[PDB]
């Protein structure tokens, strides 16, 4: 902390860049909501991804149900040209307004020292930190704004969020649905349940 | 349990790093004001974020394990995005009392 | 004081239509305290509408419309509002053009079905809005809400057995919430048949292993075992299951309403003798 | 809400503390000793700040709830559940009030 | 002996064939 710096650095030239980055990620955020589309593509499509979750929740949680109504329903999605699976056949954004900003910084707020880190730095990165400077005798502490900007964008990442084919898929199903336990699992519920005592001290 | 509620999941990870990137920060800022330099600093955010689990559990009375399964989150939780904030905080208070 | 409000969100959020104190707190919070609550009132018009439409006022509806309407000019929920509208005052071609035609602008669009099937129903015709609700179906899986109102239908028309199929259908998923467990045990226990009830109290026990303060669900378990205690078709051994479930359950109805008695202790102990 | 009031007078006094440290600083420059380490009482002040307000952001941070998903369905019926909103039909006993 | 013993008495994906 060697040196004595002009206050209207830390006024002119801190400040705004410890705003602009902060509104900018923010301004980020609200556009890329006024951005995105969505599309109204069809019943088909929409009607086969449901019965495929219907599939997906049948092959997870169908052990809860007679067996029979199990095999019943498997049945009619796998049983040959019966089964619904055999009837029916068919960054950038990010970095560039990041990288596009600290150039016209470093354009502009070019032939001067900003502020210091208080941990050691390596030598060879000198000259990429300061890159106004002809001194060439700095430790490398010692920086230029454009690194300040940049040590910003990565800090206030996580600062935001505090205050804010077909018929191939059918058939993969069917094959995933093959192979297929139904598991019953409820037949000691009743001891289970008549076992210690019914629990309830809430009236 | 057997079967969860996958909400009330979110809302306590978003509970947990509400606490997190706000004690980064503001360890940070405490350790520019008390300058210490270099590896000093780094202990102090350890030690900051093992206080933290501390009260976390202090919170979470008897381990209550229908809160979470287990207590990993608390002493892992999110560490790393906690520590460019850290750093952050670190650098402008530095910046801000000694340099000027 | 804004609890108005919250409580107004409860009874959206779970659905709990009495439209007689909704209407009140809507004409109070209808007021200045409007421009108080920002961007928020128009679900409250969109609300109080329909409690209103069940109240008989019909008053309000045409000032809430309209507002909705000066809103958002080109909306497709106002025009099912005026729909309702036509159908509570018995213009149902008229609704029915409608429907047709914003389904017309927009085939992916469930409320105009949703709301020919209501029309069809309150005619008095069930026969044609089931077949109609099945097509639907046919396309828009995942849509509970029709599968319970399915299960309803074929329930009033006693047909006990395709109702079951729905409730599989519906307690396949979401499988933590009693009521459904609990409504299949009703169903299967008066389908009659043993190889139904022995899954009554298998699902009228499951459906308190959850809640575990049902009472419903006891009774169910204790009529079931009761009743299989007399059927002559099973080995002893399922008798003298069935007995001790039945006397368990029998304690813990003696338990709970001992709880309740700080005279219904003894019609209770009445009925767990009597057999 | 005193857990607020708590927080900002953490945030007051921490900030008081950088003030002092500040312009001791700029003593220590002027007078060319740069030899000494900070009082004391700065120190603790910034400390118990620091402490206080994590004792106070961690309550008003939220709260935590049971992922158990029953837990949230012991009190309920069926007269929610049987309403289905999107079939409803108005012609019975009420339209004649 | 129960004196109140009363008995009273297509949709996509339901057949009655015990299929095994
Ligand atoms: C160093 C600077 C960085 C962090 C310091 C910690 C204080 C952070 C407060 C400012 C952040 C903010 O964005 O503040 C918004 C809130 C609005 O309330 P909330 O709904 O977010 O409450 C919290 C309940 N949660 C989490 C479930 C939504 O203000 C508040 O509570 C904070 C009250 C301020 C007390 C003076
Ligand atoms: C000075 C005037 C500041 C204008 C900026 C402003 O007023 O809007 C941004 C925030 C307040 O918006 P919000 O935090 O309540 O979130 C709003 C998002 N929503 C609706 C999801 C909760 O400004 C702030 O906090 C100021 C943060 C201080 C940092 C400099
Ligand atoms: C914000 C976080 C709290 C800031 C801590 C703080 O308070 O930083 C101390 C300075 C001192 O304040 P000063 O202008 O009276 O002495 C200096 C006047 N000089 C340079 C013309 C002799 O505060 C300031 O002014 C800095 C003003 C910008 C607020 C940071």
């Amino acid at each position: 902390p060697e040196l004595l710096l002009d206050s209207n650095i830390r006024l002119w030239v801190v400040l705004p860049i410890v705003i602009i980055t902060f509104f900018v990620g923010m301004i980020r955020h609200y556009v890329s909501i006024l951005l995105q589309s969505d599309k109204k593509l069809t019943q088909e499509q929409v009607s086969d991804s449901q019965v495929l979750i219907r599939s997906r929740v049948l092959r997870e949680n169908g052990k809860y149900i007679p067996k029979q109504s199990f095999l019943t329903r498997k049945y009619y999605f796998n049983n040959p040209e019966d089964g619904f699976f055999k009837k029916t056949k068919r960054n950038v954004t990010n970095v560039l307004p990041m990288i596009l900003i600290g150039g016209w910084i470093n354009m502009t707020f070019s032939g001067f020292v900003t502020t210091k880190v208080p941990f050691p730095l390596t030598l060879r990165f000198k000259p990429m930190l300061q890159q106004g400077i002809e001194l060439l005798t700095l430790d490398a502490s010692w920086v230029s704004s454009a690194s300040w900007y940049f040590l910003n964008v990565f800090g206030l990442r996580s600062i935001y969020s505090l205050i804010l084919d077909t018929n191939k898929a059918f058939k993969t199903e069917w094959e995933a649905l093959e192979l297929t336990d139904h598991q019953w699992a409820l037949d000691d519920v009743e001891e289970e349940l008549m076992a210690k005592d019914l629990h309830f001290e809430g009236m | 349990p057997p079967f969860i509620s996958e909400a009330a999941v979110r809302g306590n990870a978003a509970v947990l790093d509400y606490c997190r990137t706000s004690v980064s920060a503001l360890s940070g800022a405490t350790a520019g004001i008390l300058g210490l330099t270099g590896l000093y600093g780094f202990i102090f955010y350890l030690l900051a974020s093992v206080l933290l689990s501390l009260l976390l559990i202090l919170k979470a009375g008897r381990r209550w394990n229908k809160y979470f399964k287990s207590r990993r989150p608390l002493f892992t939780g999110g560490l790393i995005g906690g520590l460019f904030t850290y750093v952050l905080f670190w650098t402008f208070l530095y910046g801000m009392v000694h340099v000027y | 004081w804004e609890e108005m409000r919250d409580k107004m969100r409860k009874w959206r959020e779970e659905n709990s239509r009495n439209s007689e104190q909704i209407v009140e707190v809507g004409e109070e919070l209808i007021n200045e305290y409007a421009s108080k609550l920002g961007d928020d009132i128009w679900i409250i018009y969109e609300q109080v509408m329909i409690a209103a439409l069940d109240y008989g006022r019909d008053d309000l509806a045409l000032f809430c419309l309209q507002e909705l309407r000066r809103q958002f000019p080109g909306s497709h929920r106002v025009k099912r509002l005026t729909g309702m509208r036509f159908e509570a005052m018995e213009r149902y071609d008229d609704a029915i053009q409608l429907y047709d035609r914003i389904l017309q602008e927009d085939p992916t669009n469930t409320a105009a079905r949703k709301r020919k099937i209501a029309i069809r129903k309150a005619q008095g015709k069930n026969v044609e809005a089931i077949r109609e609700l099945n097509e639907y179906l046919e396309q828009f899986v995942g849509d509970q809400e029709a599968w319970h109102e399915l299960a309803e239908l074929y329930i009033n028309e006693h047909d006990y057995a395709k109702a079951a199929f729905c409730l599989e259908e519906l307690m396949m998923t979401n499988p933590h919430n009693h009521l459904y467990c609990q409504q299949y045990a009703e169903v299967k226990y008066t389908q009659g048949g043993l190889e139904n009830l022995e899954l009554s109290r298998k699902y009228f026990a499951q459906a308190l292993k959850l809640n575990n303060r049902n009472m419903r669900a006891l009774f169910g378990l204790y009529m079931s075992a009761s009743h299989i205690a007399s059927n002559p078709k099973a080995s002893a051994k399922t008798k003298k299951d069935n007995m001790k479930y039945a006397s368990w359950a029998a304690s813990q109805i003696n338990r709970a309403y001992q709880f309740a008695g700080r005279y219904s202790l003894k019609a209770v102990e009445d009925m767990l003798e009597t057999l | 809400s005193l857990w607020k009031g708590l927080v900002g007078i953490g945030l007051f006094a921490l900030a008081h503390a950088a003030f002092s440290a500040a312009q001791h600083r700029s003593y220590m420059r002027l007078t060319e000793k740069e030899d000494e380490s900070l009082p004391i009482d700065i120190v603790l002040q910034t400390l118990l700040a620091f402490a206080v307000t994590c004792y106070g952001i961690v309550h008003i941070a939220g709260e935590f709830k049971d992922m158990d998903a029953t837990s949230e369905l012991k009190n309920k019926t069926f007269d929610t559940l049987r309403n289905h909103p999107s079939f409803y039909v108005f012609n019975h006993r009420g339209r004649v009030l | 002996r129960f004196k109140w013993a009363i008995e009273l008495s297509y949709p996509v994906g339901y057949l009655d064939k015990q299929v095994p």
